[PDB]
């Protein structure tokens, strides 16, 4: 995935990727869906100059630091 | 940056980020403080949008790529109702015409260039008439460039 | 110059917003 | 208990007086919460009276009681 | 004004509507200009629907246009 997608569990890892506040339930509702059986692909809809891409800043966040399931503690994050 | 690179260099369906993402990364580090910006800043809003150059640079911006657009008011308005997502990225920066007095002082400090541009002299009266004649005869003109012209025009006129 | 909660806020956004209402001058 | 039962005390703190329509709003109300109001049509009033009598504050008010949000009302211009 | 009114004061022309000149003269000058002071000249003769829905702005100071776009300049000062 070089050159292809970046790796947002590692950059928020090293940092640069600032921590995302109030967006834990837009955090959780996505892992509600990532893990569905059905469907489960969230996507973030709203007014721009929301957060919507730091929430999933936010998302990696939670992955690096194991908030998630385990299908997910043990996954990685790309954008 | 734009048109040229942007638009009349495209021949295949990529092009739009052939060269233009290239460039948005070339620039990012390193080369000092780079700062690219766009003259004619209405084109990129896409006509229908589909990225045409217009997303991609908003999609990376979350660091460097500093850019300096300009576009009227209307063209404002117009990327805006046709886009969206610039807008959240771009400081609106208001500018207001400058009164005559002020306008001529930008004429006296242009006058010079004005006086070796056709090697003719200029009265600073001339400069002072020709803001204030603006004002009164060129209404769809806005006091800099129309006391300029009257300035550059009365010059040329005496250049030939 | 710790950032000012008014005179930063007010100047900086009135530069942009105008806003000449939130200036609170001092020739009032 | 608040939310519809005693809507007529939360009415008429927040829309004081008019107590005739804050009493037919209250009716109407839980029959549309109790699924009384039956499903072939919704609830639906004709709110008349003078400018500032309050009866766009009441109609408002029941938007604000019934979704906790005043904003939550849609508006139609009905004039243009 | 007549009942066109739209594009010549705050609406502009509804979007997909040739002409994406929109509101020019009213909305978008304060689009472009958060605020100003605007002046209602002989509003006796203006046209009555237009009247009408310029009261989005006088209370309830709202702007809505046919871009699609608000503005709500209630910042704004009008005299009639
Ligand atoms: N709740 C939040 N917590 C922390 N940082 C935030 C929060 N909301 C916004 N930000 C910051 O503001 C910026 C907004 O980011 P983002 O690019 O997601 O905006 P957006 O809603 O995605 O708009 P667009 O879809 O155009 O990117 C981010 O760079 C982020 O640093
Ligand atoms: N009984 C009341 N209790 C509390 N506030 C009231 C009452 N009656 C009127 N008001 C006030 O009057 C305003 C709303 O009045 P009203 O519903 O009569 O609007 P209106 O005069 O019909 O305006 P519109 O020209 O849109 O009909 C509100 O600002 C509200 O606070």
């Amino acid at each position: 995935l070089s050159k292809y997608a970046i790796d947002m569990t590692e950059q928020a890892r090293q940092g640069k990727l600032d921590p995302v506040i109030g967006r834990e339930e837009e955090i959780r509702s996505t892992i509600r869906v990532l893990a569905r059986r059905i469907k489960s692909n969230p996507c973030l809809i709203g007014e721009p100059g929301i957060g919507k891409t730091a929430i999933i800043e936010g998302v990696a966040q939670r992955i690096i630091d194991d908030d998630v399931p385990t299908i997910l503690q043990g996954a990685k994050l790309f954008s | 940056l734009d048109l040229a690179a942007l638009t009349a260099g495209a021949k295949y369906k990529g092009d739009f980020e052939e060269r233009f993402k290239g460039v948005l990364k070339e620039i990012e580090e390193s080369k000092t403080l780079i700062v690219l910006f766009i003259d004619e800043i209405h084109m990129l809003m896409g006509n229908g949008k589909d990225d045409a150059a217009n997303i991609l640079k908003p999609a990376l911006s979350r660091g460097q790529l500093k850019v300096i657009g300009a576009t009227t008011n209307n063209e404002y308005r117009s990327i805006v109702e046709k886009d969206g997502a610039f807008e959240r990225r771009f400081q609106k920066i208001e500018v207001a015409e400058p009164s005559v007095r002020q306008t001529v002082a930008i004429l006296r400090g242009l006058q010079p260039k004005y006086e070796i541009h056709h090697g003719v002299r200029i009265l600073d009266s001339a400069l002072v008439t020709a803001a204030q004649l603006a004002k009164r005869y060129l209404p769809y003109r806005r006091l800099p460039d129309s006391a300029l012209d009257l300035v550059d025009i009365s010059c040329a006129g005496v250049a030939v | 110059q710790n950032v000012v909660d008014s005179d930063t806020i007010s100047e900086t956004a009135a530069r942009l917003t105008g806003i000449p209402v939130k200036k609170l001058s001092e020739s009032e | 208990n608040e939310k519809l039962i005693h809507m007529e005390r939360d009415l008429s703190s927040e829309v004081v007086g008019q107590m005739d329509a804050i009493k037919a709003v209250s009716n109407a109300v839980r029959l549309s919460r109790s699924g009384l109001a039956n499903p072939r049509q919704p609830a639906s009033f004709l709110f008349l009276g003078l400018s500032g009598s309050g009866k766009t504050e009441l109609a408002k008010k029941v938007a604000g009681f019934l979704f906790n949000d005043e904003d939550m009302m849609i508006r139609v211009d009905c004039s243009e | 004004l007549s009942e066109k009114y739209a594009v010549s004061k705050l609406l502009g022309t509804t979007a997909g509507y040739v002409g994406y000149d929109e509101g020019g003269f009213l909305t978008n000058q304060l689009q472009y200009k958060p605020y100003s002071v605007l002046l209602f000249d002989e509003v006796e003769k203006a046209h009555p629907d237009v009247l009408t829905v310029m009261l989005q702005m006088l209370d309830d100071g709202r702007i809505t246009s046919g871009q699609g776009k608000t503005i709500d300049c209630s910042n704004c000062i009008v005299i009639m």
